[PDB]
């Protein structure tokens, strides 16, 4: 899995982000990513995203291309380009008259696949949202950023499950509720979550059994997703398997159009 | 005709709002009581199918926050008789005595409306070509609806190879975000125009105004992205300054100007 940075030209910088940043780059003659993290003094985070990254393996997945160490300090991981930026981006630009339902039920599915994936590999996300999944150059919606996956044990707020901001450990069912809080964000087409309420507002009034209202123009099939995902007591949540056959189920029956 | 005809005795032509080289502008009454603009064409500049294009279109297009076309008067001499918006041109409005009052909760709001409505135009597959604060007009309760050479307003596949889409009305819609944040400003101050095109051509970009939050300026950078299919949609942008003050600046306090 290691570089050599003398092949690697960083182009240019795609994102400064809070926790790292990425930039284009040309390695070898092709494009990729390339990040850094931040606020990581020892390196240890930056051994544990690259490690966990050397075990992962689906289709839906961003893949690892490699790890460079310069003695000086400077810590890369590289990664394979994904031209059409994060998620978010793709819907805020495209939008409702250009992305068809299938469209989007089909980037539902490339993510519940890789969530199911990653189920199966007993590893948790903590940080599933629209920005962090990445389309390829040819519409392949891959989960990306696996800085905070670990095994089964800071989360965004607005996209973590109760009980997880709570409780000091994570698991796959708070995994579940971010996918719900994403579906919301790609029928939404970008949309942040909760729109009308204070960020101050949200864990008490969750809590207190609010959910988001169904984005404009989704099928009900597709909101009675989200709930299912939102439910309080989360062993009631579905697995990843079953969020994939009931989309499957919606799939086969059209109805998400 | 339509049944849209009017007698043209139901108008009544009262005060001078202004003029131009297109005809001139009226407030007025029309059948009894209602207010009531009355845009006019003066038989010397453009023909009658020319100036009753605006009605081709201002028919079709009803929107909340698009000015609304309430009936003509087609055999010249002619008379488009819209609703009356009773402060003038956004940028009279700002520009002038209430301008300096406008707090940043005010001029998101009011750009927040005029998404609203280029959204509406968005869903219908139409393109506005001319957007910016002078074509928006303003009436009761700070409400702003769109309706009707500005190389600054414009984008650049438009000013240069004349690619007019939504994209490049969105890049305006910055543009018009630089003048509610400034209240009326000229874009790029203490520049002509072929400094405009030379600059944003080799990327410059205009700073963020005095005491403009900065989320604000990003949402500017996002409209004036060079490569327009990824500017974001005017459904984005409302909803982005609907909930401006509880998702993205939910900690703002009021200054000496915004």
């Amino acid at each position: 899995w290691a570089l050599n940075m003398k092949e690697l030209k960083l182009l240019q910088t795609i994102g400064k982000g809070e926790f790292g940043d990425v930039m284009l780059g040309d390695y070898r003659g092709n494009k990729v990513a390339v990040k850094c993290i931040k606020n990581d003094a020892t390196a240890q985070a930056f051994l544990a995203e690259a490690s966990v990254m050397t075990q992962l393996r689906h289709s839906n997945l961003v893949q690892l291309l490699g790890v460079i160490v310069e003695e000086k300090g400077g810590l890369y991981i590289v990664t394979e380009y994904m031209a059409k930026g994060s998620l978010v981006d793709y819907l805020r630009s495209r939008g409702r008259s250009v992305l068809g339902g299938d469209c989007l039920l089909k980037f539902s599915l490339d993510v519940c696949e890789a969530m199911e994936y990653l189920e199966g590999n007993n590893f948790v996300h903590r940080d599933l949202a629209a920005r962090n999944v990445l389309v390829s150059e040819d519409n392949v919606a891959k989960v990306s950023d696996f800085g905070l996956t670990k095994e089964a044990s800071k989360l965004p707020v607005k996209w973590t499950a109760p009980e997880a901001l709570r409780e000091k450990k994570f698991s796959t069912k708070s995994d579940v509720w971010s996918f719900g809080i994403l579906l919301w964000e790609i029928y939404s087409f970008g949309r942040v979550p909760y729109p009308r309420i204070p960020l101050k507002d949200v864990v008490p009034r969750v809590e207190k059994g609010y959910k988001m209202d169904a984005p404009d123009g989704c099928p009900p099939a597709v909101y009675e997703v989200m709930k299912n995902c939102w439910h309080l007591d989360a062993a009631m949540r579905p697995s990843f398997l079953q969020l994939r056959e009931q989309l499957e189920h919606i799939k086969t029956h059209e109805l998400h159009l | 005709k339509d049944a849209w005809e009017i007698p043209r005795e139901s108008l009544r032509l009262e005060v001078k709002l202004g003029q131009g080289c297109f005809g001139e502008v009226w407030m007025g009454t029309w059948n009894g009581t209602t207010r009531v603009a009355i845009k006019t064409l003066k038989p010397g500049t453009m023909s009658p199918e020319a100036f009753l294009q605006e009605a081709q279109v201002m028919k079709k297009l009803r929107h909340e926050k698009l000015v609304q076309l309430y009936a003509v008067v087609s055999e010249e001499p002619i008379y488009i008789v819209t609703e009356y918006m009773s402060k003038g041109s956004l940028l009279d409005f700002l520009k002038g005595e209430m301008g300096k009052y406008l707090r940043l909760p005010q001029l998101v709001d009011m750009a927040a409306q005029i998404a609203s409505g280029m959204a509406y135009v968005e869903r219908m597959n139409y393109v506005h070509r001319d957007l910016r604060a002078a074509n928006i007009l303003v009436g009761e309760n700070l409400v702003c609806k769109v309706a009707d050479f500005p190389i600054k307003w414009t984008a650049p596949e438009a000013a240069l190879y004349g690619r007019f889409t939504i994209k490049s009305d969105v890049w305006s819609f910055g543009i018009l975000l630089t003048e509610l944040t400034t209240k009326g400003r000229v874009p790029y101050p203490g520049m002509v125009n072929r400094e405009v095109l030379d600059q944003v051509e080799r990327g410059y970009r205009m700073p963020c105004p005095p005491e403009c939050p900065e989320s604000l300026h990003d949402l500017m950078c996002q409209c004036w992205r060079k490569d327009p299919e990824e500017r974001p949609t005017f459904e984005y942008l409302q909803a982005f300054l609907e909930d401006y003050f509880t998702s993205t600046e939910p900690q703002y306090q009021p200054g000496e100007n915004l």
